[PDB]
DNA sequence: GCCTACCGGTTCGCGAACCGGTAGGC
DNA sequence: GCCTACCGGTTCGCGAACCGGTAGGC
């Protein structure tokens, strides 16, 4: 949908369109969505996220041209919003909502690689499973589900289609199919879910779960 | 099918098939939101693998020869089942999420005007040129013939377009139909995304396509055929393939003068946009379009009138003379459903040929109609059945010739009038319209040849 | 669309070593 | 009757090699 893109590389296997070197694996690095030749479909122009200042693309706003931007961590995503450049209770409300935002940003972050370091795929794989939720493809995805899904709760299925509802920037957009043609595009901020239902087996679910986590809904960019 | 040429193997080897089940299957997919709007050509020659998006450069090939003829069909049905969803055996066929689907393919003696009139109505690359305007693909549909019970499903979803379109049903229900058309018939909108089928006339515009792209396969199903043997000259072999007894009214005889006189005073005030001029007149008589006719030769209220089309349709209209829509098909654009509609001026008929600055000559027919006990209209009204007794519908309009000026031609009154005002004005027509509903009531007297004049 | 580097899961290959049967010496 | 230097054969341990399914790349 978007025209840029950046993440953590998944892989330290492509290569940075400018310079033509091996992006490494877990680093910041940005994209440009072209035309593949080959087939089809958009292909994404990886470049070092040092490179990509240099080509001359200038990206005003990042956080609502650049795709991936809320899923960053905090302080990258300040990283990408100064290097693109180069009233009481109003400045009160959009500055402590600000800190909630952080708040919560850092709060997945923690929790994520804290699963990293206890947890493998296959637990994490059926943990989503055991909760009645469709296991995602890729690494990073599935701790992003599971990181989603204790701190805000296992997802309900959908109200038409019966699919599954995933966050995406911005909202909980269903991934499900509403017809074998056509893809469902159902999209909320305040989706349906039941608690989540950690398993028996987790003799370090006491150490995650005691990072004062307590209940509360997800929280939006502006 | 035959072997595609993006092998490179096209003559040297042939592409197999097991007793029945010929293996060569062309598969597409659309999502309009998303954008794409591919293909995907399989085929068993060393299998074949073809892919990219539809009527661009964009795409890719493998050509890959087997270890051994048993492996080709495991190779060839599991990328088949991986691609398309089903197994390759079926009773019947069903779409599954993100996976394509299967695209069902299957020296003369003559006047100087009667060659090029064939000259004309089957010059089949003018044809082609003449679907590029609708976006069909032109790259492998003149070789692919699109099959027929496909055809009718394409049909059958623009019908069904047209019926949520006009009780405001779901944006889904939409994008499904707009989607399955996409589809079933390959477009070629280029880097673009398809556009949905949400207004009236786009289905009536993507009708028109399917009446039109018709008629081309079936100029070819005339071409391609008979008996190559040498004694005929080409020409001659494409007119005895249209199956009908053509002469040229001299411009010197009376009753052409008659038919002159029918296009000079029956233009339209409103259609100023061009000016006719008669470059010749054809007597037009069909293949047993008499036989059929002598049961309303004792009808009364015949009338002579005008009928216009495309000059890529009579290919098809002399063949199998004019024919009335498929029940398939959509009621959007008919003014009073599905039959053959008539006017009694030229100038209405002549905007069917569909012509412009840079194609001028266009084609007009002049058709004895038995009209007889008429049912009258004002405004539109989809009907099913007539009422008892009428063997036609009339639609009423403002404007009509002048009765009191009706001039007969062989026990056929023709309306050659000047335009004058009409008995009622509580009409949401201008102009008059004759309907038939049964392909027996009409019988094709005269084929005309016009250039159009405009200013520009 | 296809290609391939990466992942986990099992197998495979080969040398150390373990072990029991044995025949030349006293 | 002992001891023991020598040899054929089974097991064991661990890294190389193999492999099918797949997430990432173009
Ligand atoms: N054929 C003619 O020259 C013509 C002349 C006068 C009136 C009509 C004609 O055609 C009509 C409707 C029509 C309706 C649907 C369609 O697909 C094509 C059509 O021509 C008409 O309503
Ligand atoms: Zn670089
Ligand atoms: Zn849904």
């Amino acid at each position: 949908d978007k025209l840029y893109r950046v993440e953590y590389a998944k892989s330290g296997r492509a290569s940075c369109k400018k310079c033509s070197e091996s992006i490494p694996k877990d680093s910041l690095r940005m994209a440009i969505m072209v035309q593949s030749p080959m087939f089809d479909g958009k292909v994404p122009h990886w470049y070092h996220f040092s490179c990509f200042w240099k080509v001359g693309h200038s990206i005003r706003h990042p956080d609502v041209e650049v795709d991936g931007f809320s899923e960053l961590r905090w302080d990258d995503q300040q990283k990408v919003k100064k290097t693109a450049e180069a009233s009481k209770k109003e400045k009160d409300k959009d500055s402590k909502l600000e800190k909630a935002l952080k708040a919560q940003n850092d709060l997945i972050w923690n929790i994520k690689d804290e699963l990293k370091k206890v947890c493998s795929t296959n637990d994490l794989k059926e943990l989503l499973i055991f909760n009645k939720q469709q296991v995602p493809s890729g690494e990073s995805a599935i701790l992003d589900r599971v990181a989603d899904g204790m701190v805000f709760g296992a997802l309900l299925p959908c109200e038409e289609c019966s699919g599954q509802l995933v966050f995406k920037s911005d909202a909980y957009y269903c991934t499900g199919d509403v017809t074998a043609w056509t893809k469902c595009m159902v999209k909320t901020q305040t989706p349906n879910r039941k608690e989540w239902v950690t398993p028996k087996e987790f003799r370090e679910i006491s150490y995650l779960k005691k990072l004062k986590v307590k209940k509360q809904d997800r929280i939006f960019p502006p | 099918a035959a072997v595609d040429p993006d092998s490179g193997l096209e003559h040297s080897a042939h592409v197999l098939e097991k007793g029945g089940k010929v293996f060569s299957a062309t598969l597409g997919l659309v999502d309009i939101v998303k954008g794409t709007n591919s293909y995907y050509k399989l085929q068993l020659l060393w299998i074949f693998r073809s892919w990219g998006r539809v009527g661009t450069v964009i795409g890719s090939n493998k050509l890959e020869q087997m270890p051994s003829k048993e492996d080709a069909i495991e190779h060839f049905m599991k990328l088949y089942e991986e691609k398309t969803g089903n197994a390759w055996h079926s009773k019947n066929f069903t779409k599954y999420p993100k996976k394509f689907y299967p695209l069902e393919i299957d020296k003369s003696k003559l006047p100087k005007p009667v060659q090029d009139l064939i000259k004309m109505i089957f010059d089949v690359e003018s044809m082609k040129k003449a679907m590029v305007e609708y976006e069909i693909d032109l790259q492998k549909m003149p070789l692919g013939k699109l099959s027929k019970r496909q055809i009718q499903a394409a049909y059958s979803i623009l019908s069904e377009v047209q019926q949520a379109v006009s009780q405001g049903s779901s944006d889904s229900q939409i994008l499904d139909l707009s989607n399955r058309f996409y589809t079933l018939i390959p477009h070629d909108f280029g880097m673009k995304k398809p556009p949905l089928l949400n207004n009236a006339d786009s289905v009536q515009a993507k009708v028109e396509m399917l009446d039109n792209l018709l008629d081309i396969e079936v100029a070819y199903s005339l071409l391609r055929g008979g008996s190559d043997d040498s004694s005929k000259d080409p020409i001659d072999v494409n007119y005895e393939k249209l199956k009908t007894d053509i002469k040229v009214v001299d411009r010197d005889s009376e009753e052409a003068e008659i038919i002159r006189k029918y296009v000079k005073n029956t233009h339209a005030t409103t259609h100023n946009a061009y000016d006719l001029e008669v470059i010749d007149i054809f007597k037009i008589e069909r293949e047993g379009e008499c036989q059929r006719y002598k049961p309303f030769k004792q009808l009364h209220n015949r009338r002579l009138l005008w009928h216009g089309s495309r000059t890529t349709n009579f290919a098809g209209i002399l063949s199998q003379g004019l024919r009335i829509a498929p029940p398939e098909a959509p009621v959007t654009g008919y003014m009073f459903g599905k039959g053959i509609y008539f006017a009694d001026m030229v100038s209405k008929s002549a905007n069917y040929c569909h012509t412009s600055q840079g194609d001028p000559i266009g084609l007009i027919l002049l058709g004895e109609v038995a009209l007889g006990n008429m049912y009258e209209l004002k405004h539109a009204s989809h009907i099913s059945k007539l009422p008892k007794g009428k063997h036609s519908v009339k639609g009423l309009g403002k404007t009509t010739p002048d009765p009191s000026a009706n001039i007969s031609l062989d026990g056929v009154d023709v309306p050659l009038g000047t335009g004058i005002s009409s008995g009622v004005n509580d009409t949401s027509l201008l102009y008059n319209e004759y309907i038939v509903y049964d392909i027996a009531q009409v019988n094709l007297k005269y084929l005309l040849k016009l250039k159009f004049n405009f200013k520009t």
